[PDB]
RNA sequence: GCUCGCCGGAAGACCAAGGGUUCCUGUCCAACGUUAAUCGGGGCAGGGUGAGUCGACCCCUAAGGCGAGGCCGAAAGGCGUAGUCGAUGGGAAACAGGUUAAUAUUCCUGUACUUGGUGUUACUGCGAAGGGGGGACGGAGAAGGCUAUGUUGGCCGGGCGACGGUUGUCCCGGUUUAAGCGUGUAGGCUGGUUUUCCAGGCAAAUCCGGAAAAUCAAGGCUGAGGCGUGAUGACGAGGCACUACGGUGCUGAAGCAACAAAUGCCCUGCUUCCAGGAAAAGCCUCUAAGCAUCAGGUAACAUCAAAUCGUACCCCAAACCGACACAGGUGGUCAGGUAGAGAAUACCAAGGCGCUUGAGAGAACUCGGGUGAAGGAACUAGGCAAAAUGGUGCCGUAACUUCGGGAGAAGGCACGCUGAUAUGUAGGUGAGGUCCCUCGCGGAUGGAGCUGAAAUCAGUCGAAGAUACCAGCUGGCUGCAACUGUUUAUUAAAAACACAGCACUGUGCAAACACGAAAGUGGACGUAUACGGUGUGACGCCUGGAAUGGCGUAAUGAUGGCCAGGCUGUCUCCACCCGAGACUCAGUGAAAUU
RNA sequence: AGGACCGAACCGACUAAUGUUGAAAAAUUAGCGGAUGACUUGUGGCUGGGGGUGAAAGGCCAAUCAAACCGGGAGAUAGCU
């Protein structure tokens, strides 16, 4: 959600932020974090989706500082949590689960030669056993026309199609809240602590 | 531990002087100068089996040489560690 | 106002040590040319 | 030794890095101290730093270097594993009083805590290179309690005033008690107890977590502070005897309540926001093989051990960095009262000092200032400088605009002290009594006493009551630039530099590009709302001289200039006074240049 | 909430004066700027000279920088004094 703001004073005069009232407030899950030195934590997020059968109930959203994209917490069956994407569609105490089956709805994963053609589809896998690369950015969608023949075809965000093995999962449904685009930063201090250093100009 | 002719070598020269006084009668402590190294055991087993009398505790602390001149060169002072035996109750020489 | 010269001792001997000296090929070289030349001390005694 | 003055959120004190005996005593005056010096940070000789509880060392670890092996390369070397160094982080523990010429939480006395081992008694599922817990974290803001601390009152000890009064509602001093243990209150966190199973924690678990049942709602944990022990104590105002007159020995009364209140503890907490905010070791728990009369762990007592290293001294400076006993700089800690909102400003408490040259005359001239006949910018390139306003309450406050602002607009009245409401009011805090109960560090009434704003009326004194200091001049038009910001250390702080947004192209991961004989690496532990380059720079008219932006814009600016009220020795035009030099004298004592 | 306002410690030195064998091979005084964020600082490491770095002045790299210092070629060259 966002919100504008009263120009009080300028510079803060046209910030916009883009945030969630829905997330929680404090600390994440302490021993899925690591140093990640060049100062942000690193959330361990299972890209892979390799624990198939058990399924698992959401508990709560977290924020991500590392990517653009948000994540979820889960609960496995058996006392296990990790976290994946959180897709737009989520909501608290839904029942994710991966598989062969993998029924149709936004949470689940499943290999590319029974991907229903016309639905969005993100997080896909291209190489054996890697996973996790296209579609992590926030406000993208990949939709299929084609799967038939030896490779699937995919209608990517950058405007181009390729075509894939069908030997590899991939996330069904779509990524979350497209607002990102949106934020502006309303003033030169909001680019300091985000690392970007100003620009020298060539013919300055 | 033992050894003799170790704690013979510890013991250098006992030390005179206005504290060393005033502390023999109110604090019954003798003040020694011991060797470079000179550990708590040695001190310790030096005055209680040389002087033969009871050794309550010890303690140390390094004298740093001075700066001595006297011509065209400088000059140093050798270093050496003050001793303080504090006995039980018994007093000696 | 700051004099160029502020002392610290473990920046002097991280740099300018006598193992920091040695460590290297050619710090062995000026360590020859001060044993050629013949000082009394040769960088710093801890 | 007496008197005056300065600093006193320092010019005071313990300290860190650095310095290296500069710390203390006796003696000496060649040089050293800008003068003499009998003195000293100068010399001579002697002394002085006492650690299981202070720190360093040690265990582990970020940035980063080395990096046995190993990849590549003419040598050199590039890169890098398993490892290892590397505090700016974490990890064991102590306080009070006293003492010397110098050192103390280290020395004497009293009282605790912590680590490992041995012996005895008694009990026992012990056991990691493994797992879990915790260690373990950003910025801003608010409330309450308490302490250190300050005041009043009581009490104790000493006095009756060098000049009017002062046995009083008087004056002077004190009213300190720690660490630890027990109690678990203010406050915060979490729903507990029992039982069954488990694909997760590479195998395992009674442990972490998950999945099903019954009961109860207040149990469990962290946690400042108050009370008891500590303390039939020490310290203490003030005393008594022997004296090298320096001290020694001994004794020593009261040592409590209320109020205010810290930047200090509860609080690594609570609320809120997004930029989402190190890792590891010690410790507890759980098991795998094994051990299971053994060994290890657990409760108590006694004993042993806790090594080495620094401990003097300045440290907002005479001792460090500037060649100096130099008007510069240098990490953080302690932060009293009165007036004030404040660590600013003025005075004082403890403490440290009057800055290592002085004494005469009061001339010209130089500097810091003060006052001033009459005018008030006429002086100057230029209200530069100087002068002037400066604080609070009441009526009241314009042009413009992005509606936040301009604004404290300007402009009219009052500000001291004393009595009344009230022999001190609103508010905060709070004693004694009453009642109830687990019965306590407990709760409802209730006000003793203490502290204590703000306003009104009346009277009174001074020329002047924001009485001193500190402490915006005000209103209009206009160029550039949206703004806060950056630089030519040491002559230009601007229109030059930077700017969020915006416009264009390319890039599907073994990504573009860049770095390299190669290996390797950044981008990036990113994923087309992402990445690299280019031009412009909030915003409105808009982009057909019109984003190498045309025209303006509220606010902003060590930015250029004008006028208007007041103001002034800036000027007319200089006069007097307070200071430091310049004049003389005692002593030391150069340079530029020839 | 705030690169918001005034104003301390603190930081840079805009104006005016002084200083130029100075207290000082860049410092003081009085106004003036920021003053919770694009702030500052200690400690430790890295980036090295036809290079590093640079909110870009051709600034800085130990009181020096329109190519640091030391040693070497070198008693270079000089048509100059």
């Amino acid at each position: 959600a966002v919100v504008k703001c009263k120009p009080t004073s300028p510079g803060r005069r046209h910030v916009v932020k883009v945030v969630n009232p829905e997330l929680h407030k404090g600390k994440p899950f302490a021993p899925l974090l690591e140093k990640n030195s060049k100062k942000q934590a690193y959330r361990i997020v299972d890209f892979k989706r390799n624990k198939d059968g058990i399924p698992a109930v959401v508990e709560r959203l977290e924020y991500d500082p590392n990517r653009s994209a948000n994540i979820a917490l889960v609960l496995y069956k058996d006392g296990e949590r990790r976290y994946i994407l959180a897709p737009k569609g989520l909501k608290a105490g839904d029942q994710i689960q991966s598989g062969v089956d993998a029924a149709i709805k936004p949470g689940n994963t499943l290999p590319m030669r029974n991907i229903p053609v016309g639905s969005t589809v993100h997080n896909v896998e291209m190489k054996p056993g890697k996973g996790g690369q296209l579609a992590r950015s926030a406000g993208t969608y990949v939709q299929i026309v084609a799967r038939d023949g030896a490779y699937v075809t995919l209608r990517l965000r950058s405007g181009e199609m390729r075509k894939v093995e069908a030997d590899c999962r991939a996330t069904l449904g779509e990524v979350g809240n497209a607002e990102h685009m949106l934020r502006v930063l309303g003033k030169a201090g909001a680019a300091r602590w985000r690392g970007v250093r100003p620009t020298v100009r060539g013919t300055a | 531990m033992i050894r003799e002719e170790r704690l013979l070598k510890v013991l250098r020269a006992p030390h005179v002087s206005e504290k060393a006084s005033t502390a023999m009668e109110k604090s019954n402590t003798i003040v020694l100068k011991v060797a470079k190294d000179a550990t708590k055991a040695e001190i310790k087993a030096a005055v209680q089996k040389l002087f033969e009398v009871e050794v309550e505790v010890v303690n140390t602390l390094v004298v740093k040489g001075k700066v001595k001149r006297h011509g065209q060169r400088i000059g140093r002072r050798s270093d050496w560690k003050k001793a303080y035996v504090t006995l039980k109750e018994g007093q000696n020489l | 106002m700051k004099r160029t010269f502020q002392p610290s001792v473990l920046k002097r001997n991280r740099s300018h040590g006598f193992r920091a000296r040695m460590a290297t090929k050619n710090g062995r070289q000026v360590l020859a040319r001060r044993r050629a030349k013949g000082r009394a001390r040769l960088t710093v005694s801890k």
